[PDB]
């Protein structure tokens, strides 16, 4: 051949049990809003009801984990204390 | 500034050194297996989305036989651990060294010209439509 | 008798339930991969030599094409996310369900008649020399 | 075809860092006797100098592992108490 690849340096991202398509706290969907907001609108305040991303790559509705921090505080899918780093998606 | 963003900073740096250890680990794994021939010299870095944002859209365009086989091997390895969750399909990051061939001058492609050059290798005389 | 051999007994039983969890884990990992028509229905278990002794010699007989592909997939999976584990090749253990075909009656082979029946499928009219 | 395999149920055994061909305590070989025995015979009492198998699936010479157990029992490779479960090979 005329051009042959010798080296490569991809960077491979990874996701834990985020289950893209369901939230582990309320079980609704990665979208479709949450149990507290029910319908997509239903007073969602300019769609502020967004997804929250932990340091352990676990994704829930911001609302569903926020309310889980008024009772527990250690991320239900492992044991890590859980942080509030990345947001949205 | 204080310890409030410097925490995410340590996050990133840790990601870096840990992915360097992961590169040495995968080198021994490729010496034990390395089925896909396309997967040769690989600097696969395992970073967390919790620190590194998505560049624009995280694309999944045609992968080139060498980097395609390479991406398949990497995804199979990454899913051997997290059942299902494999290497995220992306092309907007990284680089490569294209060994061209009067001498053998090695080029460089930043994960963007690999697919077009591979399609040229398969068949030259292409255009925008192809 | 007391807690002196009952310890190895717990060892064996634990091996068992843990290999059942490992079977569910491999089902997940073969749903992400398992592209070959060789992993239609797989029931690979994982035991330790520290509790399960060698039967006679742990031989290295030729495996059959579809069992060959299944064993290759299982070994590739094991030689990756596992903690330095070495998938061993053994024929003196296990079973199988041979789907024969007026109806389709499924037979059963205990990892001993798979190779001979596969050689018959490749070409009939064989003997001891073949 | 006339016969097609549908199910399979192999059982796959596994070995840790036993390194079939070397002992991690004395570094001699899986055979070739140990550093406390040197030559194959050299008064090996009817070849009683055999291989020891741990629960952690590690394999070193009997004499070598005896000295390690005499001090601290934590396995030179990983971190297991090490039991005399299996023996020989
Ligand atoms: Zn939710
Ligand atoms: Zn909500
Ligand atoms: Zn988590
Ligand atoms: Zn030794
Ligand atoms: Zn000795
Ligand atoms: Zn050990």
């Amino acid at each position: 051949k005329r051009f042959e690849v010798k080296k490569w340096n991809a960077v491979a991202l990874w996701a834990w049990d985020i289950v893209v398509d369901n939230c582990a706290i309320c079980r609704n969907h990665i979208m479709d809003l949450c149990i507290e907001c029910q319908a997509n609108q239903a007073s969602a305040t300019s769609e502020e009801c967004t997804v929250a991303w932990g340091v352990c790559n676990h994704a829930f509705h911001f609302h569903c984990i926020s309310r889980w921090l008024k009772t527990r505080q250690v991320c239900p899918l492992d044991n890590r204390e859980w942080e509030f780093q990345k947001y949205g998606h | 500034c204080g310890c409030q963003f410097t925490s995410k900073l340590e996050g990133m740096f840790r990601d870096m050194s840990i992915s360097n250890t992961t590169m040495d680990e995968f080198r021994q794994h490729l010496q034990a297996t390395g089925v896909s021939l396309g997967g040769v010299d690989l600097t696969v870095r395992v970073l967390t989305t919790g620190y590194w944002p998505t560049q624009s859209a995280t694309p999944k365009c045609n992968i080139p036989p060498a980097p395609r086989h390479a991406f398949e091997i990497f995804r199979r390895f990454y899913l051997a651990k997290h059942s299902g969750r494999q290497l995220t399909l992306q092309h907007h990051m990284g680089s490569a060294d294209l060994n061209a061939t009067t001498r053998k001058h090695i080029l460089q492609v930043s994960t963007f010209q690999m697919t077009i050059l591979m399609l040229f290798n398969n068949r030259e005389k292409y255009t925008f439509e192809e």
